[PDB]
């Protein structure tokens, strides 16, 4: 995967969340900024979320995974509110001193897959870290 | 892993094929590095942030060596490779510097588990001892042109400095009269090479090391520190007036430079004891400096 | 031809302006009045003279930079430049469809973008046409929908023919040498070609 | 940036009717330096709410009673009227700031924008947070 | 982008009127270089009030008396006269400062400007605020 | 100034606890490590317009332009 | 330069692995160092994963060698999401100091070999280092 | 002047055989510059024996085969197979070091090219020594 790459989600608790990625593949040995869109055609991500990390943890949420844009390579990840509602529900009571809105819920993946005929399996893991819960008032 | 503790170092110096290990050494210091030609290529076009820089040279190396005095005068070499001519066992000054080039050696910093360090095309740049009220040691200073690491060096079993001399309060004359309140007596002697860097357009791609220098010139230079003393009222013997031609020794009892004619001028500072301070040079015509080197009995 | 550059050879950045000077070449006969009046003829053509300076080069970019100016030197064609800090993209489009209607001379032209061009050509920026090579300079600029006023420093060279395109991008100088006679490089002990600098001028 | 950037801080002045305007801008920096558009901001709800605490059981003080100016040019207008902030001030901390004794802790607050309308495309987001301070006041 | 200075600290002398004119200016910056022009204060009131204390229940020292002195170059002049100088000098505390025992704390004050119609909102707005000192004067 | 701006939401939480420094080639460690101190600078300049427009007033510098950026370590 | 064989494999939990070596030969006698990639000719690549040094050891798994594009020098070590579960499973408990989610598993080595080209067995080793298996949270 | 290099430290890999080669070449300094012409190996033979221990009766962990591939060029190869590698790995001691596990001393090892022949003087040259140690493998 990418170990280095490690990002921290932040869903905003009362609000449906959402994040979209671009898979776009790029060559700048020939001139800067040659980049192109990767074709997503017949990719379908998935993720979950686990309280621990480890095997036996319960499950939070799974996310709700789409391809908005196929062959523009415009990726999304994301859940309704009520699987919001859950992981709030879920996360831990440790708020920081400092950071008093943020709840830490559990760590998540998510793994892209071709499912072509005239291929094999090709399951890849693009994020990895943790899903953070900011408290909200609103409702 | 092996590390290396100064403590537990030898240092050889390599003349004529033959190891001089010189014992007795109080403390060394010394450093390697390289030179850099690092330029950075800022365009209209890329207005960069990432340096050219390419390792070319291999900067001189300052060893300094820290010697007490002992009975075999294994440390009088250093007057010889520095310059000084020879017989028996005193050191002249010539008149004139010998050769262009000064004498060239190479020198080994030995350590356990057959680790070394290996200065190449050294030359004896300073010795400066001070006679004091404390034990008389020299501190020499060679300038290396390469550097390198090596697994087998050569080791002097055989020469090798004895035991140290025993102290011996040092005492200024004029003839045989002695100069009264002597404070501290330091004596400087110097061969002043300068290198001359050769780096062409062959030795592109490839580190350079300095192989070649020359004498500017040799001195030899002493300060005397005395206590303000007047034994008359407007003495004649004992004032602030310059001396051109004087003959001085700064006298031990296991050395002894002479200055057969000096020029010395005085500078007083009224501290809490008056103090006066000479500073000692050879005439021009005076003859050559010497440098004594008495092991036991003068 | 092209004068290498970054852009056209992204594997030497060492090539490119270390610094470029874009003289203003305007002989004029000017005469000063006993009265205080001062009159000035112009007469002799205008020319934008560049003057372009490189850092340290290495061996190799040096190589390729002297090849490509003695191969200039042996075919006697013009050698064109691109100046990096005109190259800003304000004008987007295809200006094919774009008419410049015939029977236009000096510093006034008139174009008539059919509402093709997307982006506004703000002054100071440089300015071509399609059949000649002279380069002007856009001085004021003044829109009313579709139809575009631009006013260039140097009078247009030769009066519109109605088929001249415009060229908002991508502009080259069609210059000449002026430093060929005696061109030297000196080699440092540190492996670089240092000081190597041009003195081109545009030429017609 | 994670949270950073969608978090200020309001200070409402006693005895003073309140009102913050807004004026949405879609701002293009990536593509090209100095390109910014104003959003259509037609059917595009605002609603916020203060609340003491961040705990499950919450009072709310307080709601700001949004609206919308200009349907277009993104401009819209958050505020609330005296009586809210009479109320604020009187259920605030005690507490004074230290660097400025006029300011004290009222509690904590968001914004969210719903976007609803007839394209399904009815999202949420959270485009304000932080903390909400009262200013006293003599004047009354 | 800059800061705003809203706390002002007065300076009053016993036996003597107090005088300060406020001018109000619209500010612009745009491609054409600053414009300003005076803010016409119609239908625009000013009212300030002294207390000795931020905290509520504060008892009231004074009262400032407020006036427009012109429209159109958009000034308003806030003062009070001599004998309300007298009557904060009665109530200031008794705590001198050496260095310069003529300056007392008096208090606190505020000034809220409002526009009130039937057709204005009801809109009010804290231009300052600060506390109020009193030089004690011996003449008179 | 007499007012400011406060950053009651925007601050520092709790220092992080320390941790042994480590430096590696690829993925093999370099040992004997004592202290690794990394350097990064944007070494800019102001650009002085002081001009006689601005004679009988302060003049405070207001633009400037950057020489250059790098990153730096020494180990 | 010198020697870098020694880098660290972090392979995924519940994810199929596949390494993409694209082998070449740099020349640093003139100044651009040349780009000539090596042709892959009577190669073969062994691999295994075992845990510890120590004689005897058993073997955790072992790398399945793909050889494509010879011509240009690139090649491909693999190992099925069998494998991969094969070696999360005998993982040590213990978690990395720098990423808490990697595991040591083992240690590794391939072995590029010429099978008589000029009748000679010429195989030395390419690469080396530990294994670290990421726990994923997806399954 | 300068001085050799007489002592070299080996490095094997396990499971994999080891091939070490030298070349030895004439050399003269001169008016003319540095003129090297290889040295012909003909009745040169070299010998190389691999112990656990300088002291006396240290223990054989293994020996080295000999060989010499061009005799024109000057070149002669020192190697050993990889049964032999196998046979120093097995008797290498089992002390470990960090920062690099793989690495462990397996002992001393000399190395003597001699010339014996009957008009040839009975000589012996011992060109290298140090130590000798093994990079463990797992594949194999």
């Amino acid at each position: 995967s990418t170990e280095n790459r490690v990002i921290d989600l932040v869903v905003d608790e009362n609000v449906p969340y959402g994040l979209l990625m671009q898979f776009m593949d790029v060559d700048d040995s020939v001139y800067p900024s040659t980049s192109k869109p990767v074709d997503l055609t017949d990719f379908s991500l998935r993720g979950s979320i686990k309280s621990s990390l480890e095997d036996g943890a319960e499950t939070v949420a799974s996310f709700t995974t789409a391809i908005v844009d196929a062959a523009q390579g415009v990726a999304s990840i994301s859940l309704p509110v009520s699987a919001v509602t859950t992981i709030a529900s879920k996360a831990s009571k440790e708020r920081d001193r400092y950071n008093p809105r943020q709840r830490l819920a559990g760590y998540y993946d998510v793994i892209i897959t071709r499912t072509a005929v005239g291929s094999a399996a090709s399951s890849f893991r693009i994020m990895e870290g943790k899903v953070y819960i900011s408290d909200g008032v609103t409702q | 892993m092996f590390y290396s503790l100064m403590r537990e170092s030898k240092i050889v110096i390599e003349y004529d094929g033959r190891g001089y290990h010189f014992d007795a050494l109080s403390n060394y210091d010394a450093s390697t590095s390289f030179q850099e030609f690092k330029t950075l290529r800022r365009t209209i076009h890329n207005r960069t942030n990432y340096a050219d820089s390419i390792i070319n040279a291999q900067d001189p190396s300052s060893i300094s060596l820290a010697i007490n005095f002992s009975t075999t005068l294994i440390e009088s070499n250093f007057f010889d490779w520095m310059g000084f001519t020879r017989e028996g066992n005193s050191l002249f000054l010539p008149r004139n510097t010998p050769n262009i080039e000064p004498i060239m050696f190479n020198m080994y910093i030995i350590n356990h588990n057959n680790s070394c360090i290996y200065f190449e095309n050294c030359y004896v740049s300073t010795v400066d001892f001070s006679l004091d009220k404390s034990i008389p040691i020299l501190n020499v200073g060679i300038e290396s042109g390469k550097f390198s690491e090596v697994s087998t060096f050569r080791d002097g079993y055989t020469i090798t400095q004895g035991e140290v001399l025993p102290y011996s309060a040092p005492a200024v004359y004029t003839n045989s009269s002695p100069l009264p309140a002597l404070i501290s007596a330091s004596m400087s002697f110097q061969q002043q090479c300068s290198w001359r860097e050769d780096r062409n357009i062959f030795d592109i791609n490839k580190i350079y090391t300095n192989k070649r220098a020359y004498v500017n010139e040799m001195n030899a230079s002493a300060t005397l520190a005395f206590y303000y003393v007047k034994r008359l009222v407007g003495d004649k013997f004992l004032n602030l007036d310059p001396e051109t031609r004087t003959p001085l020794i700064i006298k031990n009892k296991y050395v002894s430079i002479t200055f057969p004619l000096a020029r010395i001028s005085k500078r007083l500072n009224f501290s809490d004891l008056y103090q006066v301070e000479y500073d000692v040079i050879p005439t021009a015509d005076s003859d050559p400096v010497e440098i004594n080197f008495f092991g036991e009995r003068k | 031809m092209r004068l290498p550059d970054p852009y056209t050879n992204p594997e030497y950045p060492g090539l490119g302006f270390e610094s470029v000077n874009l003289v203003d070449n305007d002989p004029m006969i000017r005469d000063e009045l006993p009265n205080g009046k001062v009159k000035e003829v112009k007469i002799s053509a205008q020319y934008w003279g560049i003057n372009i300076s490189y850092p340290e080069l290495f061996p190799d970019e040096y190589a390729f930079l002297d090849s490509r100016l003695l191969e200039y030197k042996r075919t006697g064609d013009y050698l064109d430049v691109l100046l990096p800090q005109y190259e800003a993209f304000r004008v987007r489009g295809d200006t094919k469809s774009v008419t410049i209607p015939a029977g236009q001379k000096g510093s006034q032209i008139i174009l008539n973008t059919n509402g093709t061009l997307t982006g506004q050509p703000k002054a100071g920026d440089l300015f071509k046409l399609s059949t000649h090579p002279k380069v002007y300079k856009i001085t004021n600029f003044s829109s009313s929908g579709n139809v575009w006023n631009i006013s260039l420093y140097p009078d247009l060279f030769i009066t519109t023919t109605g088929s001249e395109k415009p060229v908002f991008n991508g502009i080259l100088f069609r210059t000449k040498l002026m430093n060929g006679d005696s061109f030297g490089s000196t080699l440092n002990n540190n492996g670089t070609y240092s000081g190597i600098s041009l003195s081109l001028r545009e030429s017609l």
